[PDB]
């Protein structure tokens, strides 16, 4: 709701593609931040509703390694940028599971701790 | 040796992306 | 006057009501410097203010509710008496409530308070820039209390005090009693120390410096 | 009864014709209870009247004639019993939370009405209950009023009110919602909150070390309103808490980092020169860390950080242009800042603060980059750093390059914009203004635009460019371009039929700079043939 | 030092390389154009005509904005038009 | 305000800041109303200073303050000057009816 709130006042003026478009800082970004998540969403689910705008190459999700549940967050880029700019601009705000999730652009930085979680991930969306 | 990592991914569907359009 | 660089504090100003005038000293014996032109309010009070970091200029309220703080200057070829500060207080007229008759300054010049007789005692607090600037006042009002005698505590640069000697207006006993003030610079506002009662036949109350 | 029963018709008439009634009907029936009002049962009065302002239907109209009845009607009886207290603040508090600020205040100027009616005692005992709710939105409200109690009552005889709850350990919602009785109590007050900064102080230290965050939170920021509303005399009693701060700062991070550098980021300004530069120094750290954070509640607490240090003495304006403005201008002024309006307010006002001890120079050095941008939204607002600054910062340190660059920038975000505001006018005026000698080679192509855009077809583009000359005329009699002044003028008087009043009218305002600075017997058309052209217009 | 750096330099590039999507850095341009798996059924239309990917559930999920995009985007187009052809005189 | 009853004036001891008025308001005397002869500035208390409530209008206490605000020539004559802060605190039944009617 803070990033929606920006786009219409953008397109309200009729800023229309990416060179005067805020999106356009980023073009060497491809992960989004996936916030406001609900707890049972997994992986798989998270993989469902982001290929409406894409293919998704890689994912995150973020999850305290004790118990192994979800943080609430996750890290999604796909394989066309684009899909970001699309993603973030018209999924952000949608419901799920009651609470309305938020996406922004990210650069996102791996973490040693996680690095089998990585071809884990990455062998499912491999098969691809 | 026991577990790769006590985490791991998932790949399965929760029952709330179903059920919300049932 | 007269001297490219000298700085003494030989010098003296001396009021009337109406009239004001200005001697010198260090030549042994006092001579007349300037007269000054006519003032039309009645001076109700007048004390040198001598600031850190510059002349001394004497602050001076009166009549008409205000407190001027006034530099006497030499101009043209004559000396004149020139304003810096007037800030409104109360109304005009030589009045009980209204707070002049009693000025007494921090000895370091660090705030000018004043009182009336009854009701109010205000405290500015005075300050040096590239002009003279005063603070917004501070208000103490006691109800009852008509005052007799203000005089100040000097204070190392600790935080101001003041002395009076207060008498309660409807009581149906006399008793005047002596009470401090003490400004404290951090929350800033006036405070109540320290309050004792005292014979009636109080006169007046002097500050003695340190005792160390 | 037969009698009786006619009182109570007529209130429910009356109270019928002030909420649904003709305007002389109302003014006549507002008049009949105001005068009538200790005859009739206030058992009567608010039994009746209260339930309306429960329904759902009432429109914004009918709920404030309700409202100024309640208000008319309490100023009198001035004896009221307990049972409608808490009636009324049902219906009165929730006003406190609303919208716009004209509901918000009549809402106010009930309870402090009804705080001297009902008297200190009675209040208090209906807070109680209500503070120690569960409902959130219950605790929201009472925050609010039980803070307008305090103002109209004064604070002290509230305070150990907010002492038992704030310090009460039975509940957890207690400590919380009676710590929010401070801020409302800090931001009514105002700067006079002071006096009673040590008794306050009592609730927020100790009921800051709660084990329960969101308690955590909320004391770090009931601490940044003290600490601004106070401003310089403050700090002797907050440095009590200044210890458990930095322990807080150097560990917790996510939302508590949020909220406890804003708490010592506006400490600082009241700290002492010795001071005050060691803990900006300690967070200036925390903020370079901290640049990268997406959230929203860090970033306005990254401004407020920037905006508290450039005042202090210790720090040098050496320092910041060789670190932290760099630094500053590229991460801030992104085009997806421009865009929401709440941080825009914030990094413009950031910049304006910091262009003081940086040079003048500096930072309008640094905002040509977004003024050549291609981006509308994000050249409006790097006009705004520079107009704000402008009047902020004198024109005289600009060497001739960027004097030349500054007046391109502007003339372009001039000539692209297309909302209508006053920002562009007083900005291109405020920097004409500075430096307007030094204009005239710059007078030329700028006279150009302004005669091909009273040219142009869309009727707020012929706004602009006549505005812009009201702007310019003092500037051009400096530089004696009387001829284009003739010029100007000629072109202004055959555009004086134009249909667009809002247009029509700026036209005018151009004609009248130019006619009082000119020679009169100069003016071309002239004035005889100009003021005939007028009367018709009159009408 | 200088070998801290290098090393520095080359895990900045790492980390942005990851990031980079993978069209672009192929690029040169502008069932899958990389070979990835796409979907089947037909799929609402998009600004950029990017094609689900062959997970998708098949359920709209939109806050609406892209559909109001076309609108402006219509619209715009629309008045360059209207207002040569609505000229008159 | 002269002709306004509601309104509630301030009249604390005025300290050394200048109250403000917006154009519209601007020109007048804070108490009688009148738009000729001032002829000394006005000084509000530092409780009407502060943040946000500085800026506004001392008569409207709405709309954003410009120029300064002096007592007039009569008023300074009658002695209402040196009263106390001219500063309005409520906005007022006319102000408020003229808004909720409108929308």
């Amino acid at each position: 709701n803070k990033i929606q709130q920006i786009n219409d006042k953008e397109l309200q003026s009729g800023i229309l593609s990416p060179h005067q478009s805020w999106h356009n800082e980023y073009k060497d970004n491809a992960y989004i931040y996936i916030g406001n998540l609900n707890r049972e969403l997994t992986e798989g689910d998270i993989l469902t509703v982001f290929s409406e705008y894409g293919v998704p190459v890689d994912v995150i999700l973020s999850r305290d390694e004790n118990t192994g549940e979800s943080q609430g967050f996750a890290y999604l880029k796909y394989e066309d940028q684009r899909s970001t700019i699309l993603a973030v601009d018209n999924l952000n705000g949608f419901k799920i599971g009651g609470r309305a999730l938020k996406i922004d652009h990210t650069f996102y930085r791996p973490k040693r701790s996680l690095q089998k979680y990585y071809e884990a991930v990455k062998e499912e969306l491999d098969r691809d | 040796k026991s577990q790769y990592i006590d985490i791991m991914p998932d790949f399965s569907p929760s029952g709330l992306l179903e059920l919300e359009s049932n | 006057l007269e001297a490219g660089s000298k700085r003494e504090q030989s010098q003296l100003c001396v009021a009337t009501e109406t009239h004001l005038e200005l001697y010198d000293t260090a030549d042994g014996e006092l001579k007349l410097i300037a007269k000054f032109q006519n003032l039309f309010a009645t001076i109700t009070s007048m004390k040198s203010l001598d600031l850190p970091h510059w002349p001394t200029f004497l602050a001076l309220t009166s009549d008409s509710g205000n407190l001027s703080i006034v530099q006497i200057i030499m101009h043209a070829g004559a000396l004149r008496l020139k304003t810096l500060v007037n800030q409104p207080l109360t109304r005009t007229t030589l009045r009980r409530v209204s707070p002049i008759s009693y000025m007494e300054i921090d000895p370091n010049g660090r705030c000018i308070i004043l009182s009336s007789v009854e009701q109010n005692k205000l405290c500015f607090l005075v300050d040096y820039a590239q002009k003279l600037r005063i603070s917004s006042p501070l208000e103490i009002i006691r109800p009852h209390m008509v005052t007799l005698d203000m005089a100040v505590v000097d204070v190392n640069f600790n935080n101001p005090c003041f002395v009076t000697l207060e008498i309660d207006n409807a009581a149906t006993q006399l008793s005047v009693h002596l009470i401090f003030y003490v400004l404290e610079l951090g929350l800033n506002h006036i405070v109540k120390k320290a309050d004792y009662l005292v014979n009636p036949s109080a006169n007046f109350v002097l500050s003695l410096p340190d005792l160390s | 009864l037969n009698k009786d029963e006619k009182k109570e018709r007529t209130l429910s008439m009356l109270l019928l014709k002030i909420k649904n009634g003709n305007t002389a009907s109302r003014r006549t029936s507002m008049r009949i209870l105001t005068d009538k009002a200790v005859t009739f049962g206030p058992e009567m009065i608010f039994n009746r009247l209260l339930p309306i302002l429960l329904d759902r239907s009432l429109e914004d109209q009918e709920r404030h004639l309700m409202i100024k009845t309640i208000d008319r009607v309490l100023y009198q009886l001035g004896d009221l019993t307990k049972p409608y207290v808490h009636k009324i603040l049902v219906v009165a508090a929730p006003l406190l939370i609303d919208e716009d600020p004209m509901v918000r205040s009549t809402g106010q100027e009930i309870i402090t009405n009804l705080s001297t009616v009902a008297g200190l005692k009675t209040i208090l005992t209906v807070m109680r209950p209500d503070i120690e709710n569960e409902d959130e939105y219950v605790r929201n409200v009472t925050s609010r009023a039980a803070a307008v109690v305090a103002k109209a009552l004064g604070v002290n005889q509230l305070l150990p009110f907010i002492n038992a709850a704030c310090h009460s350990r039975k509940s957890w919602k207690a400590r919380h919602t009676g710590i929010k009785i401070v801020q409302q109590i800090g931001i009514l007050l105002g700067i006079g909150v002071l006096n009673h900064l040590t008794g306050l102080m009592s609730c927020i230290k100790d009921c800051l070390m709660d084990d329960h965050v969101p308690v955590r939170i909320v004391t770090a920021h009931t601490l940044s309103t003290l600490a601004e509303n106070s401003y310089p005399y403050g700090i002797e009693v907050f440095n009590v808490v200044l210890e458990p701060l930095w322990k807080g700062i150097r560990s917790h991070r996510g939302k508590v980092l949020s909220s406890f550098l804003k708490a010592v980021g506006s400490m600082i300004p009241l700290m002492d020169p010795e001071y005050a530069g060691y803990y900006t120094t300690e967070a200036m750290r925390i903020i370079r860390r901290e640049f990268d954070s997406p959230d929203d509640e860090m970033k306005k607490t990254i401004l407020l950080v920037l905006q508290k240090c450039s005042a202090v003495e210790s720090i040098t304006p050496k320092f910041l242009r060789e670190e932290i403005a760099p630094e500053f201008f590229q991460k801030f002024w992104v085009r997806r800042v421009a865009l929401d309006r709440p941080l825009n307010k914030v990094v413009t006002y950031t910049t304006v603060t910091l262009a003081k001890k940086l040079g003048c120079s500096y930072t309008i050095d640094k905002l040509l980059t977004p003024l050549r941008d291609e981006a509308e939204p994000f050249r409006t607002m790097a006009v705004h750093a520079v107009t704000r600054t402008v009047n902020l910062l004198g024109t005289a340190d600009l060497d001739e390059r960027l004097e030349t660059r500054l007046i391109d920038a502007l003339l372009i975000a001039f000539q692209e914009q297309t909302n209508s505001d006053s920002i562009i006018f007083k900005g291109f005026g405020a920097v004409t203004v500075s430096l307007d000698i030094r204009m005239k080679p710059f007078l030329a192509p700028i006279v150009s635009t302004i005669l091909n855009h009273l040219k142009h077809k869309t009727p707020l583009v012929r706004q602009h460019a006549a505005d812009l000359c009201a702007i310019l005329i003092p500037v051009i009699k400096n530089c004696h371009e009387f001829e284009m002044l003739n010029k100007l003028n000629i072109i202004l008087y055959e555009s004086l039929g134009e249909v667009y009043p809002e247009v029509l009218g700026s036209i005018i305002n151009a004609m009248y700079c130019i006619t009082s600075v000119m020679d009169l017997d100069k003016l071309q058309p002239p004035i005889n043939q100009i003021l005939p052209t007028l009367t018709p217009i009159l009408r | 030092s200088k070998y801290e750096d290098e090393k520095a330099a080359e895990r900045e590039q790492y980390l942005k390389n990851l990031n980079m999507g993978d069209v672009q850095k192929l690029g040169i341009n502008v069932t899958s154009l990389l070979g990835r798996k796409l979907y089947d059924k037909p799929a609402p239309e998009n600004r950029f005509a990017i094609m689900p990917g062959s997970r998708w559930d098949g359920v709209h999920r939109s806050n609406g904005f892209e559909e109001k995009w076309f609108a402006k985007q219509n619209e715009i187009n629309e008045k360059k038009v209207q207002s040569y052809t609505l000229q008159e005189d | 305000s002269r002709h306004q009853f509601d309104l509630i004036m301030c009249l604390k001891q005025p300290g050394v800041q200048t109250g403000l008025l917006c154009e519209k308001c601007d020109g007048k005397c804070p108490i009688c109303d009148s738009y000729v002869r001032p002829k000394r500035k006005v000084r509000v208390c530092e409780n009407c200073s502060f943040g946000k409530q500085a800026k506004n209008c001392i008569i409207c206490n709405l709309n954003v303050g410009v120029n300064d605000a002096f007592y007039c020539w009569e008023c300074c004559r009658l002695g209402k000057d040196k009263d106390g802060c001219p500063r309005i605190l409520n906005l007022g039944s006319n102000r408020l009816d003229r808004h909720f009617e409108k929308k």
